[PDB]
């Protein structure tokens, strides 16, 4: 039906330029202009502007006329936003969303969001640990065991237990930046019959480094 | 620019009840009000436009309303998956200005935490660092204080604290308290404790370790 996929999230150090792509599907590009929105973390939603996907000409918001530049490859129905001289205060997730009407007073159908971290910090791979318990039956016939993904940059990391099969019982806690790097953790609770009998595993992917890790939480107690 | 003001910022309602979110503009915006819903870790969905008309397929639980500078979005038979950040955009004049959002939290029955303290991994110990990891899962209310105690001495430094958002199945929260320490510091001590204080008790929930077989 209508789908708008955006580029993968980018790491750029202060000063560079970044072109985020929004490849639109499902509708007819030429009849519906594009809205670009800014979701800062601590602030909520900001209309950045709109581009007439027919004539090509853009209306910028006041907070953005000058480092942001909307453009599009109509041939591929892609609308692209570029930010020149990245000031770290551009740390956000920019959305493309369809202007239902002329000028965009209604964004029906939004795209997935592209995240931008403007940092000078170095890409650092994570170091993954299996957090087995000093036994301790965690409530009725359940053992909870974890996996700690420590010290990497940047976000994200893709933690899955047992290649996706362990989907219930999982809590992956939000990653937190301790100044220069990230720490992550998830727990999973399984019944005693299941472990140490079946083979519980943590698979962790940090694609920035190009890292794919698989830790057996083997019983060390 | 027209200015949409959303107050309050957080709302709690129980499953099956009514909640209403209030939005207000800085001049008669002649009913040109849109409401989006942003599901946690998702994009916004347009629910209502022109204050009260539903977009294609937002089920009639959601009732837009208002006039002039004062508008409101009502939701009934509130679902544990109704948890989201609700925003009003206005759509009368450019530029199209939003509101601050309102987080609709689901009031639940009280639930007490499932606390798990974890020893440093041998492999982390090999790298000269230790991390004790306390997991506090599936508690309700929101607020639980966790203190660390290394040999009776309250540790108040070195802890990173992560909370899960509200769960949209059982409406609960979960925390991850991580003490990161030095090998040599770990080995200078032996009792490690994750002590937690949540509404469901009087007497602190207290989990503590050191390596012994089972």
């Amino acid at each position: 039906q209508i789908q708008l996929v955006q580029s993968g999230p980018e790491l750029k150090k202060p000063g560079e330029t970044v072109k985020i792509s929004c490849k639109a599907s499902g509708y007819t590009f030429t009849n519906y202009g594009m809205n670009w929105v800014k979701q800062a973390p601590g602030k909520g939603l900001e209309w950045m502007g709109w581009i007439n996907t027919n004539t090509g000409e853009p209306t910028y918001g006041e907070e953005f006329k000058g480092r942001f530049a909307f453009s599009l490859e109509t041939s591929a129905s892609t609308a692209n936003l570029q930010i020149n001289n990245l000031k770290n205060e551009d740390k956000a997730t920019f959305f493309c969303a369809r202007g239902e009407d002329n000028f965009g007073s209604l964004s029906d159908y939004w795209g997935q969001g592209t995240t931008l971290t403007v940092s000078s910090a170095k890409t650092t791979a994570p170091s993954v640990y299996p957090l087995a318990p000093v036994c301790g039956d965690t409530t009725g016939s359940s053992v909870t065991l974890g996996c700690l993904v420590k010290g990497y940059f940047p976000e994200p990391v893709t933690l899955t237990w047992n290649s996706g099969s362990l989907s219930s019982g999982v809590h992956t806690f939000p990653a937190v930046l301790q100044s220069d790097l990230y720490t992550l953790s998830s727990s999973v609770t399984v019944t005693s019959s299941t472990w140490p009998s079946q083979s519980i595993t943590c698979n962790v992917a940090h694609p920035a480094s190009s890292t794919k890790v698989d830790k057996k939480i083997e019983p060390r107690g | 620019d027209i200015v949409m003001t959303q107050s309050p910022k957080f709302m709690s309602t129980s499953v099956g009840d009514r909640v209403t979110i209030t939005c207000k503009a800085s001049q008669d915006v002649s009913t040109a009000v849109v409401w989006y819903q942003q599901k946690p870790g998702q994009s916004p969905k347009l629910l209502i436009y022109w204050a009260s008309t539903r977009h294609i397929g937002v089920p009639d639980r959601f009732a837009g309303s208002g006039s002039g500078t004062d508008y409101t979005l009502t939701i009934s038979s509130v679902q544990a998956e109704d948890l989201a950040l609700y925003y009003c955009q206005q759509h009368y004049s450019p530029p199209w200005t939003f509101g601050g959002g309102t987080k609709l939290e689901i009031k639940r029955a009280d639930a007490a935490p499932t606390v798990s303290i974890f020893p440093p991994s041998s492999e982390q110990l090999t790298s000269g660092g230790a991390s004790v990891v306390c997991f506090l899962n599936n508690f309700y209310p929101k607020d639980i204080n966790v203190k660390w105690k290394i040999d009776g001495s309250e540790r108040q430094n070195g802890v990173l604290n992560s909370w899960t958002d509200q769960d949209s199945k059982d409406s609960t929260y979960s925390m991850s308290s991580t003490l990161t320490l030095t090998k040599d510091e770990y080995e200078r001590h032996n009792s490690y404790t994750c002590e937690a204080t949540h509404k469901t008790s009087t007497s602190p929930i207290v989990k503590s370790f050191n390596r012994n077989e089972c």
